[PDB]
């Protein structure tokens, strides 16, 4: 099955599950998402505030956590276990 | 024992299956059932005195299906009635 | 009689099985937000984000480490929103690596039949850019709405 | 990609070409053997590097020799 | 058309072909030139397809090889009955088996090994056997060692008969190819003549010999005063005093009054409380039923009498819209290829041996089988290893059928052609379910190890933590316990005691069986088992499917079966062969079967095997630690591999010290395997070149050139030592631990 | 072998009974039982179903070594072309799966090359070997001081 | 394409009466009241509002009644298309 007039159809370049419908939403739903997700578009810009915002948000709740929230900030609550040879 | 229900079933299970194998109602050596359960004639090579094609294999085969079916009817009716 | 080759071609590595080209399956897969080739890729990326955002609150509130406290709504939703923010950066660095700014689309233009269609804009440097922001806003809203419907309104369910 | 080199110890037995699965080797005329032919590798960019030619070479030591160098999609043997 | 085709004197019985070693192969008939000739001499010794292209002589070779195998097995059975007759305490064990261990091997007092002749009981010294022959002879009704000696010399007579038949069917009257291609007659005479009449004859033995002798053995009668087996046949009043249904004398059989045979043909179920083994009225009804059912199934196919089935007509009518021309040519596959039939027969025999292992711990068929824990562990472990080896060999000969007997012209658009046409889908979806099973079982184990290490026992997968109860197994076990009341009426008890019907059977103060619990630990280890079986299927099925060709090597069928590689090209084509997939599936069989027998040993040492004291209290060997420690790898290393190995390492200076020696030597053979597996041929070849130089210096060079082992041979030697060393390690640890605590 | 000899010659010196080494080091069952099994008593009991001790990180690092070392066997026994055909099937599966075919690779997925396979198995073997012994050696002397 | 399994909406009807006409007859074997209203007693008894059946007699009948439905109502799928196609 080789054609020499359509090179994509004879090699497997098929949109197997694609659709050519232009739109199925309405204008009210579409204008809401592009307004809110307009500052999240650029890859270089989005990678900057996700690293800087992600480093702050793990250091905040890592430090403001309580004893019941995380056991490493609870500390010891009993007498320490003495090892052998008096150590 | 002759008039008992074991004897009357086992006679009639053997007789009707030999009747079916002789009068062309059951599969036999000289006639084959296909996937459509249709009786088509074949030459098995076995020669007896029957003009229909009943041979010594079928009287052992239909006697066995007279007995395999006939044992199950007798003990099926023994546990039920 | 039931199995065909892929678009009649036996030498492409696939088959037209009932799990691939059913009347029901090929209707389904053609309406899923990833295979809309003419919708703008920020809008269909919000639906890919709302979905995955919602579903991920479930295994993080019912199985996580803080599942036996009263903070199980707050701990698991921020854990579900944390996987959104990581996968947004995984979506960010994928579009930086795969697609270059100013290039064409690495997408099959031809459909199942011989009709010529427009190129899919998702496999571009700007199409995956708006797709990444669609997953970030949709994912953070999909987590927050599943947190609202579970631990703010507290709707009755057998397991919550 | 891979560099296949033919040396002057070759007897023109042709079995390096017959063992080649990617059509690298061919027999060119030569004046240094009884068979009056030596192998050569013009399509050495198509060489996978399998060294089937070195397994089929009866000359001690080998006349065909494959050196595994820079590997591309020809010499990796991929279909994807 | 089915009739006897043989021909007379194909090859003359001569020793001139014994003197030439490599006579079967054209390459080895020239004599040796390197030391690899010796290894290809043994590698191609049994490979009859590589010798000749004629399937008739191949089939004659296989038939006489079957007879030689039967001779070897009859010599082995002769030895095991002679060891019961002369070197055992079988009469002493048969007097009372709850205190005397089964022993049938006496060693010679030569080098300090006479300590291995331990105190097994009954005034006897010897190696305590774990093969189960004593319980088998008790179930056979064997009372004296004269019967064991008679069975040994009868087996020697049959071994001479198999040797004579192997000589006869290769040198005097050997069959032709169409005799072996009568597969309908062979199935008719294997189903009816072999498995039907064999079950009928053993049913007759278990009516006349096993049943009254084993009934007298339940009554506490001494075996020296029990009447001999022919006295029940002769004096039928002696047989009638134990079963009154024998007083009628074969008239209820032909008058269909089979319920009057309800005294000795029962559907009881469960175990004998006297012995702990299945009832022989049930085992005799079982054999009579599978005989009246295998003899029925042996009258199915068409030989030459008109009635029957041509199985080509069965296959060629089985075709579907998802396949098209399926099942066609598979008769030509299975009558012109020995390897395809060998693949199917090996898969059924290995899976069947696994069925045997499960249906013997769970429904112990022999008296005092269950309470002798050494026999139960060794029989399950042995049959699991044999079954795993035979299913790996099934995939092996499947792959040999692909590389040497698969004709693509006769197989177009059938099942096999389409399975080859989508083998990427099969291997990729198998790969996905293997990775999914690997995470969702072993990563669950890693999660339990991590939260048990991090001091979070509530964050685990325990019976007290997040539960993963096997609700399907826990329902099928209740369905099999609550069966006799409604779905299987005519049963006195239930099929097995491990279902949940109570009946705490105590034989000799030791637990035969009880209800087996299934919890989170059993769920985790069964998902380990499913994962390991699936991965073994993945390597083995990948070797079967990619035996012909691949995306990597499209001419792999021309390279053969036992080829190492194509070379360092295409990135490296190491272990592309189907043989190498059998080689890796041998390791995955080690992993699968070893975790199976480890789960077995820990599960029944923790939840089944133990002792019963007064007032119905059951103390197991490792009490209740399977539900809490077998969910972590540290418990498996600690409460199984360390706590239960506290009898294989301090067995020194005792009768079980040979298990310590073979435990350590099995570690040696395993670490010796890692020399062959991790290394390669060219290093050893140049080291041998240095050694050959040292031999040339002192004029002790052999003319047979010293060579390193081949890459296929180096992998074969490595996997042989890996399986031998690891299996012998588990054998030594098992047979020291469960003998010591049993 | 060197550090087995060091740790067992010293682990019997430090608690006094040098006769245990003087009677048991001459045969390998003494090495297996009185050194590898006896000193590992409080190693693998670092965490239990009942609870966890201070050696628990050394009990995990011991098991961790038995993972990585054995994982090296996967690279040292199984060799390349099995995994290359496996990754070929995986590449087909990714290239034909709906919703996942959209994601591409720029690097073509191949198996680990032969030198790389020997190096990865060797490094796994070494990491498992140094972590199994670092754990056992720092848990069978620091939990039973002497 | 798009006809991997044709509907032919009588096999769903003949398979419906293929597991009500030969499946709702009372039998003397096991003293069953009916073959399928004891199998339909699961909705009659084990039906609970969000508190479902656990360790129950429902799971068996259902696992037979559906297995009989997936061996008879699919047997007409072979049976009707075997008449339509050249199969026997
Ligand atoms: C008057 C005729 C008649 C009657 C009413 C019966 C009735 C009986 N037969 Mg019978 N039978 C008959 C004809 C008949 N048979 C014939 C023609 C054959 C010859 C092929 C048989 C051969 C036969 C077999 C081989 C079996 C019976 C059995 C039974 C019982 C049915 C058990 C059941 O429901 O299993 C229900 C079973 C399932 C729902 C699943 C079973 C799945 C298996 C175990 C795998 C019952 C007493 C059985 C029995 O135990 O006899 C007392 C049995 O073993 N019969
Ligand atoms: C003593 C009688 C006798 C003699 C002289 C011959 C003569 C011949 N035989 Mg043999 N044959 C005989 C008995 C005899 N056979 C029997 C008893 C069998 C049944 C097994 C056969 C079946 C048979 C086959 C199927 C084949 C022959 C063929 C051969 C030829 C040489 C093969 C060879 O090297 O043999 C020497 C072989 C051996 C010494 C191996 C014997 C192995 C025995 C069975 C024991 C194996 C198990 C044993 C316990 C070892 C286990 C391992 C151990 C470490 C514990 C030669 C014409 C071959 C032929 O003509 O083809 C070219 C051929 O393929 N024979
Ligand atoms: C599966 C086969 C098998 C196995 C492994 C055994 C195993 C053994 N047998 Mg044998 N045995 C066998 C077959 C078997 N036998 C058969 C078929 C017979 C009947 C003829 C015997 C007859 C028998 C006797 C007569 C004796 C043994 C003994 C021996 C032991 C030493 C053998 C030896 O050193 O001989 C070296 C080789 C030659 C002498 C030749 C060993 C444990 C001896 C034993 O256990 O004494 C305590 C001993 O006296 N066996
Ligand atoms: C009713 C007759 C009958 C019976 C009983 C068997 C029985 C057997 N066949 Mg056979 N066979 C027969 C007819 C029969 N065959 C027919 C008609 C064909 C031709 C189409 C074949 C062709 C065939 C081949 C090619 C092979 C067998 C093999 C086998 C053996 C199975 C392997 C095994 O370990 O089993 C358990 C083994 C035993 C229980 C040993 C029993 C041995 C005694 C002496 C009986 C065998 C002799 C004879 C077949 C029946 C005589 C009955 C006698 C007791 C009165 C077994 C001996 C295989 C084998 O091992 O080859 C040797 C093999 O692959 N058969
Ligand atoms: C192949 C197996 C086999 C064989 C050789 C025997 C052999 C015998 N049976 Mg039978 N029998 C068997 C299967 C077998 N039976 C089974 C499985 C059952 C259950 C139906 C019995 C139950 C049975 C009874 C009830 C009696 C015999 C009897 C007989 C004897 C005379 C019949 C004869 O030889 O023909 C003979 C010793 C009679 C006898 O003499 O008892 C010892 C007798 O009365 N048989
Ligand atoms: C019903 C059983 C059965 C059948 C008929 C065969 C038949 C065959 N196998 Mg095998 N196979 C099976 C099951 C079986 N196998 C199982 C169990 C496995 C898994 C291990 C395989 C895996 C398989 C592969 C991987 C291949 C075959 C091949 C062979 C062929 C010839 C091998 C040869 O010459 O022997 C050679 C015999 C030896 C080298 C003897 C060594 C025995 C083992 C490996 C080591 C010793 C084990 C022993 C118990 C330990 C004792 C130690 C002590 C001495 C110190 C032949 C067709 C080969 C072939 O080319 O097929 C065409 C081959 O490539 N087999
Ligand atoms: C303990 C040693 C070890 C481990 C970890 C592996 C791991 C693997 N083997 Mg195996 N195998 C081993 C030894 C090992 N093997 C040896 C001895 C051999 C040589 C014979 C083989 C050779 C080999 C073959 C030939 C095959 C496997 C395959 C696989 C995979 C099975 C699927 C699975 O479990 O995915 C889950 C992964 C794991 C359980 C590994 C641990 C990962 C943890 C749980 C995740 C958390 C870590 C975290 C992300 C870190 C941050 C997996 C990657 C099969 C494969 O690739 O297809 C499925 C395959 O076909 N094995
Ligand atoms: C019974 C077991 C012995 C069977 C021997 C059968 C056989 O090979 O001998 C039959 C052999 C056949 O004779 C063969 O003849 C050949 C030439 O045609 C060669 O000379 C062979 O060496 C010779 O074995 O007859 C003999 O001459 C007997 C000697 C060999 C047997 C020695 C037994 C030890
Ligand atoms: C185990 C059951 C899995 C269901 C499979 C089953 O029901 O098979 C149904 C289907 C039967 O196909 P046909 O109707 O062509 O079968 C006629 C048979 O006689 C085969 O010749 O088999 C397949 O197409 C295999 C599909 C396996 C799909 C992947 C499953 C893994
Ligand atoms: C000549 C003649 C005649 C006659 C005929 C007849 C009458 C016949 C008969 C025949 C018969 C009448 C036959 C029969 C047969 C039988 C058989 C063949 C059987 C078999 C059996 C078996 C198979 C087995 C059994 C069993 C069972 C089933 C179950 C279980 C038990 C037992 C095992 C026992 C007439 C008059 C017509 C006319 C003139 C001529
Ligand atoms: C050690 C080793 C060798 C060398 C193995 C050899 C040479 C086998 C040695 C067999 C014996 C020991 C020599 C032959 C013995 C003779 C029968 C002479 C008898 C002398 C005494 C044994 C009595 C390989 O060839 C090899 C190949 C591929 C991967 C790994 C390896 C590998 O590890
Ligand atoms: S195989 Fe070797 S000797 Fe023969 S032609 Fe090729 S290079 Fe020359």
């Amino acid at each position: 099955y080789f054609d020499l007039g359509e090179i994509d159809n004879t090699t497997g370049n098929w949109d197997l599950y694609g659709n050519d419908d232009p739109n199925r939403y309405n204008g009210f739903q579409n204008k809401f998402f592009e307004t809110f997700a307009g500052a999240f578009t650029k890859r270089g810009l989005l990678l900057k505030f996700l690293v800087l915002g992600g480093a702050t948000t793990i250091g905040y709740l890592g430090s403001t956590s309580s004893g019941d929230l995380l056991a490493i900030k609870n500390g010891p609550k009993q007498a320490p276990i003495m090892g052998p040879r008096g150590r | 024992y002759i008039g008992s229900s074991t004897n009357l079933i086992m006679v009639a299970s053997t007789t009707l299956m030999l009747f079916a194998g002789r009068f062309g109602l059951a599969p036999s050596a000289n006639r084959k059932s296909t996937a459509g359960l249709k009786l088509v004639d074949r030459d098995s090579g076995l020669q007896t005195g029957d003009p229909a094609g009943f041979t010594a294999t079928d009287t052992l085969a239909c006697g066995a299906m007279g007995h395999v079916i006939g044992v199950g009817i007798v003990l099926g009716l023994k546990a039920t009635a | 009689q039931v199995i065909e080759p892929l678009n009649g071609d036996p030498f492409i590595g696939g088959l037209e099985t009932p799990v691939t080209s059913s009347p029901l399956i090929a209707w389904y897969l053609s309406n899923l937000p990833a295979y809309r080739t003419a919708v703008a890729p920020l809008l269909r990326g919000v639906e890919i984000g709302l979905a995955h955002g919602y579903l991920l609150v479930g295994p993080f509130v019912l199985a996580g480490p803080l599942r036996n406290s009263a903070v199980r709504g707050e701990a698991g939703s921020l854990a579900a929103a944390g996987l959104v923010a990581i996968l947004t950066m995984c979506l960010t660095i994928y579009g930086i690596a795969s697609f270059k700014e100013g290039e064409a689309s690495k997408a099959p233009s031809l459909t199942l039949t011989g009709r010529q269609k427009a190129a899919d804009k998702l496999q571009t440097a700007e199409g995956w850019a708006g797709f990444t922001g669609g997953f970030f806003f949709g994912g953070l809203s999909g987590v927050a709405w599943a947190y609202i419907l579970l631990y703010v309104l507290n709707l009755p369910y057998p397991v919550k | 990609a891979h560099s296949v080199k033919i040396y002057d110890t070759c007897i023109g037995c042709t079995q390096c070409v017959r063992a080649c699965p990617t059509d690298v080797l061919e027999m060119v005329p030569w004046d240094g053997c009884k068979a009056s032919q030596i192998a050569s590798a013009p399509r050495t960019e198509d060489c996978v590097g399998c060294k089937r030619c070195e397994s089929a070479c009866p000359t001690d030591f080998l006349s065909v020799r494959v050196y595994l160098g820079a590997e591309t999609t020809r010499s990796m043997g991929l279909a994807y | 058309e089915v009739k006897i085709m043989v021909e007379k004197d194909p090859v003359k019985t001569s020793f001139e072909k014994w003197a030439k070693p490599g006579h079967f192969s054209r390459t080895l008939a020239k004599g040796p030139n390197t030391t690899t000739w010796i290894w290809n001499l043994h590698a191609d010794a049994h490979d009859f397809d590589s010798h000749t292209n004629d399937l008739e002589e191949i089939s004659r070779k296989v038939f006489s090889a079957h007879f030689g195998q039967l001779a070897v097995i009859f010599i082995w059975l002769s030895g095991m009955y002679f060891h019961g007759a002369r070197f055992s305490n079988y009469e002493a064990w048969l007097s009372d088996p709850t205190h005397i261990k089964p022993s049938a091997q006496v060693v010679w007092p030569i080098v300090g090994q006479k300590i291995l002749n331990g105190d097994v009981g009954g005034g006897f010294q010897g190696i305590q056997i774990t093969s189960g022959f004593f319980q088998l002879w008790r179930a056979s009704g064997i009372t004296s060692e004269l019967q064991l000696y008679t069975t040994a010399i009868g087996g020697l007579i049959f071994a001479a008969l198999m040797l004579f038949a192997g000589w006869f069917h290769y040198h005097k009257a050997a069959p032709k190819l169409a005799w072996f291609q009568n597969v309908e007659s062979m199935l008719n005479h294997h189903l009816a003549g072999l498995l039907g009449l064999g079950s009928l004859a053993w049913a007759g033995h278990q009516v006349h010999v096993s049943l009254p002798i084993n009934r007298l053995l339940d009554a506490g009668v001494d075996p020296k005063e029990i009447p001999l087996p022919h006295e029940f046949i002769l004096n039928r009043d002696l047989l009638a005093q134990l079963y009154p249904s024998f007083s009628k004398g074969l008239t209820p059989f032909f008058t269909l009054n089979w319920s009057e045979y309800s005294d000795f043909l029962t559907f009881r179920g469960g175990l004998n409380p006297v012995t702990g083994g299945l009832w022989l009225t049930d085992t005799a009804h079982h054999h009579l039923a599978i005989a009246v059912l295998f003899l029925v199934a042996g009258h199915m196919y068409r030989t030459n009498f008109g009635i029957g089935h041509s199985m080509k007509e069965i296959l060629e009518a089985h075709k579907g819209p998802f396949t098209g021309e399926g099942h066609k040519g598979l008769y030509e596959i299975l009558t012109t290829s020995w390897h395809a039939q060998l693949a199917i027969n090996l898969a059924m025999l290995g899976s069947l041996t696994i069925i045997v292992a499960h249906h013997m711990y769970a429904m112990p068929p022999y008296p005092y089988l269950a309470t002798d824990y050494a026999t139960q562990l060794s029989l399950f472990t042995h049959h699991m290893w044999i079954g795993g080896f035979l299913v790996v060999g099934a995939a092996a000969h499947a792959a040999i059928f692909m590389v040497r007997d698969y004709d693509p012209t006769t197989q177009y658009n059938n099942l096999l052609d389409r399975v080859l046409r989508h083998r990427d889908a099969i291997i990729s979806h198998l790969n996905w379910v293997c990775i999914f099973l690997g995470f969702h079982s072993f990563g669950l184990y890693i999660h339990n190890d991590t939260m048990s290490a991090l001091g979070r026992p509530q964050d685990m997968f325990s019976d007290t933590a997040i539960q993963l109860q096997p609700v399907f197994a826990q329902w099928i076990q209740n369905t099999h316990a609550l069966a006799p009341s409604l779905t299987a009426p005519n049963a006195t008890a239930s099929t097995s005691l491990t279902w949940g019907g109570g009946d705490l059977v105590a034989v000799g103060g030791k637990v035969a069986l009880l209800p087996i619990p299934l919890g989170t630990a059993d769920f985790l280890v069964h998902h380990i088992h499913a994962f390991t079986i699936h991965v073994t299927v993945l390597i083995l099925l990948k070797g079967v499917l990619f035996a012909r060709s691949s995306r990597l090597i499209p001419d792999k069928a021309n390279l053969g079966f036992r080829f190492p590689c194509d070379g360092p090209g295409r990135g490296g084509t190491c272990q592309v062969s189907a043989w190498d997939h059998v080689f890796l599936g041998l390791f995955w069989m080690y992993n699968a079967i070893s975790v199976v027998i480890f789960h077995f040993s820990w599960k029944m040492q923790s939840d089944v095997w133990g002792s019963i004291s007064d007032q119905g209290v059951v103390t197991h060997i490792t009490g209740g630690n399977f539900a809490q420690s077998s969910i972590t790898i540290n418990g498996w290393l600690r409460d199984f591999l360390w706590a239960q190995a506290s009898q294989v390492i301090q067995s020194y200076g005792s009768s079980l010290s040979a298990y310590g020696l073979l435990f350590l030597g099995a570690h040696f053979v395993w670490a010796f395997s890692l020399m062959f597996l991790f290394s390669g041929r060219g290093y050893w070849q140049e080291l041998i070149e240095s050694i050959v130089w040292a031999h040339n210096k002192l004029k002790v060079a052999p003319a047979i050139q010293p060579r390193a082992l081949s890459i296929v041979q180096g992998r074969a030697v490595g996997v042989a030592h890996y399986l031998l060393g690891g299996i012998a390690t588990t054998w030594a640890f098992f047979l020291a631990r469960i003998i010591s605590v049993g | 072998w060197v550090t087995f000899y060091w740790h067992w010659k010293h682990i019997t010196l430090w608690q006094g009974n040098v006769a245990q080494f003087n009677e048991s080091s001459t045969y390998l069952m003494g090495w297996l039982r009185d050194y590898l099994w006896l000193n590992s008593s409080q190693l693998i009991n670092g965490y239990n179903p009942f609870g966890m001790n201070s050696l628990s990180v050394w009990a995990w690092m011991f098991l961790f070594g038995h993972l990585v070392w054995a994982t090296g066997f996967m690279f040292l026994i199984s060799w390349r072309g099995y995994w290359q055909e496996l990754i070929e099937t995986l590449a087909w599966a990714h290239e034909r799966t709906p919703l996942a075919n959209l994601v591409r690779w720029k690097d073509k997925p191949v198996a680990l090359s032969i030198v790389q396979a020997r190096l990865v198995g060797l490094a796994h073997f070494s990491v498992g070997y140094i972590f199994t012994y670092a754990a056992f050696l720092i848990a069978s002397t620091s939990g039973k001081f002497g | 394409n798009r006809d991997w399994l044709r509907r032919d909406l009588s096999v769903i009807g003949f398979g419906l009466i293929g597991w009500l006409a030969p499946s709702s007859l009372p039998v003397i074997n096991g003293n069953s009241l009916t073959g399928l209203f004891l199998g339909s007693i699961g909705p009659e008894l084990a039906h609970f509002p969000t508190g479902p059946a656990l360790t129950s007699p429902f799971w068996l009948w259902m696992v037979t009644w559906h297995v009989g439905l997936f061996i008879v109502l699919t047997f007409g799928q072979i049976g009707f298309k075997g008449r339509q196609d050249g199969y026997w």
